[PDB]
Parts: C-alpha cells; sequence; structure tokens
RNA sequence: AUGUCGGCUCGUCGCAUCCUGGGGCUGAAGAAGGUCCCAAGGGUUGGGCUGUUCGCCCAUUAAAGCGGCACGCGAGCUGG
RNA sequence: AAGUCUGGGCUAAGUGGUAAAGGAUGUGGCGCGGCGAAGACAGCCAGGAGGUUGGCUUAGAAGCAGCCAUCCUUUAAAGAG
C-alpha cells in the first residue's frame, strides 16, 4: 500500500539507474536512519511491510518517517500473451532508490531499539541497507 | 537444527567451527545447530 | 620435575617414571629439551599456528610427565536395577538390560577397578587413552529415558 | 579547538584525498584560501565540534586563524567529507547556529508522545566574542497537539533572531 | 528475611481468614493446620485492627510454624489515605487520587519498625516512590 | 519431411528418498509417529473404470517414490 | 615456442577453475573507541538486599503471560530485574 492519487499521465517509460542518491544522503528527521547501498525499485509493498515490521517490533512507542514513495507506475503484461500490442497495465508501484538514499528513520527511541528496529526492515527490501545515527551534516552555523 | 543462518539462541552456546563447517553448540540439544 | 626423563629425539621426547615410559610424539618445531632442571618451550614469531601448538605441546608433555605421578582417575557408576557391574580379574565385565550379557577388553597399558560392582574407576598411566577407555564403558549403555538408570561418568544426571 | 591547517596551491584534489588529506577553504570580505586539513584530525575535531563552536587554524606559518566551519560536503554514498570550508571569523555581526538544549521531559509521558526536536538549533546575529553556546526550551508545559517555536526561546545580551519567527522549532507527536 | 526452611509468606485481612482462596492450601499443602491457625491469627488480628496483615509463616515437619506479622503493605496506607478503591492500572500519568508530603511521612512512621531506615526523609522516601507506583501524586 | 498421445517391449541415468541401512532433534515413557541429516545397493504388487496421461476405487505390501533420457523407445510392435 | 627469472606481499579453499539474500571468535593489513598495576578480561571465593507480592487483570501474574510506571530505600553493589 501506498500510492499516488493523481498524476498526469497512468504509464511511464522504465528509465535508468545511474547510482549516487540526486538527494536525501543526509538524515534530516530522526535520530537513527536506513541508508540504502544498492540502486532498486522498491515497491509500495515494500515500504510498508517494513514500516509496520518497524512499529509492530517497538509496539506503542516512536515515530518512523518513511522519506521515499512510490509514484512510479509499475507495468507487466498478462499472462500467456505475446509480445506488442501496446503497453502493459499497471501492476503496482515503485519508488527508485539510489545508493546513498536515507529511506527510513526512526524517532524517540532508544538506540537499543533503533539498531533493530531497522535491522529488521531491512530483511524486507530487496537491497543491502546500512544504519546511521545524526552526525556530520546537520543544517546550521 | 540445519540452516543457512546459524546463530545464537542462549547465553549458553558456543560457536564452535568444526570441519569447515560452523556449528553451534548449547546445552540444550534443541539449540544443536549446522550449516547447510 | 620429579623422578622423570626427558628424552628429546626429533618430536620424541618420552618420559619414564614410578610406572612406565611415556613417548610424546611431539611437533618438530622451535625444540626444547630437557634443558633445566624443569622443561621450557619457546616458540618463533606470534604467528595463529605457533600460538596454538605452543601449549598443544606445552600441556601435552605435562599430562606426560603426571604420566607417572599417577593420572589413573576416571571413575564410573552404572545407577539402575539389575545395573553394576563387577570386576573378573585386571579384567571388567558389564552386566546391565541387554538380554545377552557383554564383557569388555584388554586394553594393553590400563588397569580396571570394581570398588563395588555400583562403581568401577580406570586405573591409567597414559591419558587420552584412559580418557577413551572411559566414555568406550560409559557408551555400552546410555543414560536416560527421559530419566532412570545407564553407566555415567561423575557428571550429573537429565531430567 | 584547534587544527592543522596547511596550502593548496593547485595539486589534484583526487591525490590529496589519497593522501589522506581532505580539502577545504577559508574565505570572508578579506582573506580566500586553498587549504587542506588533514581528515582523521578533522573528524575527531568536528566530530563533537559541528559548525555551533568556533576552531583555530594552526597553519604552517604561524598565523592562527579563528574558524566556524560552514559547509562540509558530502560524498553521498558513504556519506564522508568531501570538502570541509570554514569561513574566516572576524567580529562583525556574523550570523549563525546557536544549539537547542531543551530539558524539562514535557507532556506525552504514559500517553506517550515523541519529541519532535524539530530544528535541533537556530540562526542569529552575534560577534565573536560571544559564543552563546547553547539556548534554554524547557517544554514541560506543551503538551502533544500543542508545540513551541516563534518567539519562546531566551535571547541572552549580544543574541539577536533572524526569523519571523513562526518556525516550529519543536513539538511533540503521538506514538505506535 | 531471617532464618529458611519450608517457608511460605502471605497477605491476610481482618478477621475474615480460612477461605481456601487467599490460604487454606496456601499453607495446608506444606502440611499444617488450617485450625491452629485460621483462630491463632484471628488472635492479633482482633487486637490490632483489621486491615491486612503481612503475616510469612515458616514450616517444619510437626506442621509447626512461626507466623511473623508486619505492617500493612505500604500500598493499603497509601490507597485509604486518597480514597482509592484500585490502584490505578496505568501509573506515571494519570493521578486517581493524591496525598500530601506530610500523608506520607504519617504512614512512614507507621511502617518504620519493619523497613531499615531509622530516619523519616528516607523512609518517607520509598513510600512517594509507591505514589508513582498507583498513580497517586504527592502534594507538594 | 526431425512420424505426432497412451499402451507394449527393452531399459538406463538423476536424487530433489516411497521402502529397506545409518544418525540429530522431538511437545521422544514404551510400541508408534513427526522433522531434519546421510545414504540409490537393491527393491518399489495384482486388479475395476476411461484411449487416456492423470485420477478415483477394490485387495494387498517393507514400500506401492518423483523425474531425465527428441515428455527415451512406431527402419522394435500396437493404432484405442 | 619463450623466465620452474627477480624483489615485496596476500591466499590454505584446489579458492583460483564462474552464482544471491543471509550467515560465521577464517586469516592479513590500517583504524576508532573502552577499560588497565588509584590493579583491569576471563576466572575462583563473597554478596547479589529492602518498601514490595510496585499498580491492573487473572485461578494464579510474587523481577520473570500481557498492560503501566520505573520513583525510592539501606549499601562495596542489587534492575520494581
Ligand atoms: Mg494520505
Ligand atoms: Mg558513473
Ligand atoms: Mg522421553
Ligand atoms: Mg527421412
Ligand atoms: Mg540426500
Ligand atoms: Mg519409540
Ligand atoms: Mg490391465
Ligand atoms: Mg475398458
Ligand atoms: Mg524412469
Ligand atoms: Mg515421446
Ligand atoms: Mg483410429
Ligand atoms: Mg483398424
Ligand atoms: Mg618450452
Ligand atoms: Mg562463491
Ligand atoms: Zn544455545
Amino acid at each position: 500500500m501506498l500510492m499516488p492519487r493523481r498524476m498526469k499521465y497512468r504509464k511511464q517509460q522504465r528509465g535508468r539507474l545511474k547510482g549516487a542518491t540526486k538527494g536525501g544522503d543526509y538524515v534530516a528527521f530522526g535520530d537513527y536512519g536506513l541508508v540504502a547501498l544498492e540502486p532498486a525499485w522498491i515497491t509500495a509493498q515494500q515500504i510498508e511491510a517494513a514500516r509496520v515490521a518497524m512499529v509492530r517490533h517497538f509496539r506503542r512507542g516512536g515515530k518512523i518517517f518513511i522519506r521515499i514513495f512510490p509514484d512510479k507506475p509499475y507495468t507487466k503484461k498478462p499472462l500467456e500473451v505475446r509480445m506488442g500490442k501496446g503497453k502493459g497495465n499497471v501492476e503496482g508501484y515503485v519508488a527508485v532508490v539510489k545508493p546513498g538514499r536515507v529511506m527510513f528513520e526512526v524517532a524517540g527511541v532508544t538506540e537499543e531499539q533503533a539498531m533493530e528496529a531497522l535491522r529488521i526492515a531491512g530483511h524486507k527490501l530487496p537491497i543491502k541497507t546500512k544504519i546511521v545515527r545524526r552526525d556530520a551534516y546537520d543544517e546550521a552555523q | 537444527k540445519v540452516r543457512a543462518s546459524v546463530k545464537r539462541i542462549c547465553d549458553k552456546c558456543k560457536v564452535i567451527r568444526r570441519h569447515g563447517r560452523v556449528y553451534v553448540i548449547c546445552e540444550n540439544p534443541k539449540h544443536k545447530q549446522r550449516q547447510g | 620435575p620429579k623422578g622423570v626423563s626427558v628424552e628429546v629425539a626429533p618430536g620424541r621426547v618420552k618420559v619414564k617414571g614410578p610406572k612406565g615410559e611415556l613417548e610424546v610424539p611431539v611437533s618438530p618445531e622451535m625444540r626444547v629439551v630437557v634443558e633445566e632442571g624443569v622443561v621450557r618451550v619457546e616458540r618463533p614469531s606470534d604467528e595463529r599456528r605457533h600460538k596454538s601448538l605452543h601449549g598443544l605441546t606445552r600441556t601435552l608433555i605435562a599430562n606426560a610427565v603426571k604420566g607417572v605421578s599417577e593420572g589413573y582417575s576416571k571413575e564410573l557408576l552404572i545407577k539402575g536395577i539389575g545395573y553394576r557391574a563387577r570386576l573378573v580379574g585386571r579384567a571388567l565385565e558389564l552386566t546391565v538390560g541387554f538380554s545377552h550379557p557383554v564383557v569388555v577388553e584388554p586394553p594393553e597399558g590400563i588397569t580396571f577397578e570394581v570398588p563395588e560392582p555400583t562403581r568401577v574407576r580406570v586405573s591409567g598411566i597414559d591419558k587420552q587413552k584412559v580418557g577413551q577407555v572411559a566414555a568406550n564403558i560409559r557408551a555400552i549403555r546410555k543414560p536416560s529415558a527421559y530419566h532412570e538408570k545407564g553407566i555415567y561418568y561423575a557428571g550429573e544426571p537429565v531430567r | 579547538y584547534r587544527l592543522k591547517a596547511y596550502y593548496r596551491e593547485g595539486e589534484k584534489p583526487s591525490a590529496l584525498r589519497r593522501a589522506g588529506k581532505l580539502p577545504g577553504v577559508m574565505y570572508n570580505r578579506h582573506l580566500n584560501r586553498k587549504v587542506y586539513v588533514d581528515l582523521v584530525e578533522f573528524d575527531k575535531v568536528f566530530r563533537q565540534a559541528s559548525i555551533h563552536h568556533v576552531i583555530v587554524l594552526e597553519l604552517p606559518d604561524g598565523q592562527s586563524l579563528p574558524t566556524l566551519v560552514r559547509q562540509v560536503n558530502l560524498d553521498k554514498r558513504r556519506r564522508r567529507p568531501e570538502h570541509v570550508d570554514f569561513f574566516v571569523l572576524s567580529d562583525e555581526p556574523v550570523e549563525m547556529y546557536v544549539p537547542l538544549r531543551f530539558v524539562g521531559t514535557p507532556a506525552g509521558v504514559r500517553a506517550g508522545g515523541v519529541l519532535q526536536e524539530i530544528h535541533r538549533d537556530i540562526l542569529v546575529k552575534v560577534s565573536p566574542r560571544n559564543i552563546p553556546e547553547f539556548i534554554e526550551v524547557d517544554v514541560s508545559g506543551l503538551e502533544i497537539g500543542d508545540s513551541l517555536h516563534a518567539s519562546d526561546l531566551k535571547l541572552p545580551p549580544g543574541v539577536e533572531l533572524a526569523v519571523s519567527p513562526e518556525e516550529t522549532i519543536a513539538a511533540v507527536v503521538p506514538p505506535e | 528475611m531471617k532464618k529458611v526452611v519450608a517457608v511460605v509468606k502471605l497477605q491476610l485481612p481482618a478477621g475474615k481468614a480460612t477461605p481456601a482462596p487467599p490460604v487454606g492450601p496456601a499453607l495446608g499443602q506444606h502440611g499444617a493446620n488450617i485450625m491452629e491457625f485460621v483462630k491463632a491469627f484471628n488472635a492479633a488480628t482482633a487486637n490490632m485492627g483489621d486491615a491486612i496483615v503481612p503475616v510469612e509463616i515458616t514450616i517444619y515437619a510437626d506442621r509447626s510454624f512461626t507466623f511473623v506479622t508486619k505492617t500493612p503493605p505500604a500500598s493499603y496506607l497509601i490507597r485509604k489515605a486518597a480514597g482509592l478503591e484500585k490502584g490505578a492500572h496505568k501509573p506515571g500519568r494519570e493521578k486517581v487520587g493524591r496525598i500530601t508530603w506530610e500523608q506520607v511521612l504519617e504512614i512512614a512512621k507507621q511502617k518504620m519498625p519493619d523497613l531499615n531506615t531509622t530516619d523519616l526523609e528516607a523512609a518517607a522516601r520509598m513510600i512517594a516512590g509507591s505514589a508513582r507506583s498507583m498513580g497517586v501524586e504527592v502534594v507538594g
């Protein structure tokens, strides 16, 4: 679950994934966060299936920040149909994700529960992730 | 018993490594892990 | 370290004492002779393989020393009803459960002991050779079924 | 704190890092110069330093310059620094971000709630002689639905606000 | 908290006592008299009051015992002190009722012979905390 | 012009084992089971219905394994 | 056909001689921190308490099903485990 409620075009091209995030490399919300190491399209089903994995772990606790949003229509041709005859129909939605992107980040919880509620979510993702805590980049002087 | 990720389940379980194979020994046999 | 002769051939270092001679196939590495009124053991750079060997030899020969300082020990029980093997000369004789009775065997270099049929320990001059005979007899009968009889060591019984 | 800075005439930034020298640059109305502070030292320093406190540049030629980091540039993937460049300090109305230690453990207790430390610090006009270490925001009268922000801090002598202010400097929100 | 030999502590009310639920098997299991206790108990309960006396009874082979009586749980004196039936379910935030820096001190006096801290501030403390233990804020 | 299903005949290889041989767990009392490991050496029935493969059923059995061989095999047969 | 050529390393799997998530006290080199002769790590001997069985619910819930809080006590030290 988690898809846009609009967009000007129902289907869009596959595009390409050339490394290094366009932004969202620093953690600007919570205490600890989760960052992607390898490029990939994360699915709506995955984002969610990790957001809950997160809460459920530390039930009735902090606040979770999801910083990636599946706004790319993913398509697929029906089964047993042959090539051509127009573009497949929408399957679900994905979010583009390149190396360095801080996807998630938790707030208001112990590092004990952070570096765990994340370790679990990580297993729900199609890629390799790494955990981080606020450091170098901060918005100040 | 037998699996891909062999980890710990006690405060009493050694991560023995015998024969290139990563076994796991604990007091209770329910924790006897191997890797394969 | 007492009445002990510390031979020092290639890897051979056989020691003699009140009971017998005990050779100790030592890894021809670093070398250490009877040197001084006691025995030393040195090694080269701190290499894992050397770290292990040193020590593996160290505590191996010290067990060899007590090879004649008497290292018998290794005692067993038997528990259960008709479980209580007795002695039959410098040879043992087990009797427990099996519809058909069963002996043991003459371990050249080791002596038995049946100070009571409900107790049996082993007279050892070696070591790993005694600890072997232990399990060996220990395993004639496995302890438990959730609970009860069987042969034991000196350890503790499971529930 | 202090940190050993050096001079760059124009030698391959790549070759610099390859050796361990994270490049940077001190500038201001007057001086504008290429430097190359060590990385590990810098990290170890700026680590607990941050753009919050001043640094002294102990160059290869006596000169000991004041410094207030202006922006550290990253490598995106492998969130590690590429260009740490510090502003040379004068004694002019130097804008800067003063930390924000809250302390008080507000409402949101059994109810839960979280301290959304929105904006862990803030920008203001001051002079180098005045390095206002932190500021106060106890917040314990502010529950969940509520939130303090704008003019809600105490401006000690020599520290004025550069906002409106409306910047909701922090708030409290519900659990899971 | 002295010697040990098949002991079995437990709390009891006023004269009311014998129902198997509270006691009964509570000491009859370790072989004893619900007789030599049901009354032997109401021999000191009827004398001091009619609340809740924490009586820990030790046992021997002669189905014997040494029912030592103490002051009611610091959780009782604190309740009625503000008129509260139950505890509070979820403490730390909802103060169903409250007590004063003094009302707490009073009780402290009543249980100081059981504790191990002569001082009346020391004792009162481990009581003021008993508040955060059942949602009953301290007035002060 | 590389004959296409099933059957029959002849097999052989795999193991991701249905029996039988070993072995660790068990919520293993025992006898029985369950699950994972090792292990093809050899075994892996006769019938009713349908062209059937597949299935269901009858009567058993230690078990009535799953596949690859141009969904093996029509210059070997059948031809439903 | 032409170096069992020469220095310096790494690898003990025949890796090399083709695979992933994920596992692991496999080894090697730079590092960061943390404790340490105001005596550390493992160890072995000692203690490991008290209000109190914290409040709720439950047959029962006494640190130790779940829910909430997590203050305070006497100490060399003892978590409402
Ligand atoms: Mg919405
Ligand atoms: Mg590129
Ligand atoms: Mg059993
Ligand atoms: Mg032809
Ligand atoms: Mg197999
Ligand atoms: Mg059985
Ligand atoms: Mg037929
Ligand atoms: Mg027919
Ligand atoms: Mg076949
Ligand atoms: Mg065919
Ligand atoms: Mg026809
Ligand atoms: Mg015809
Ligand atoms: Mg040649
Ligand atoms: Mg590989
Ligand atoms: Zn274990």
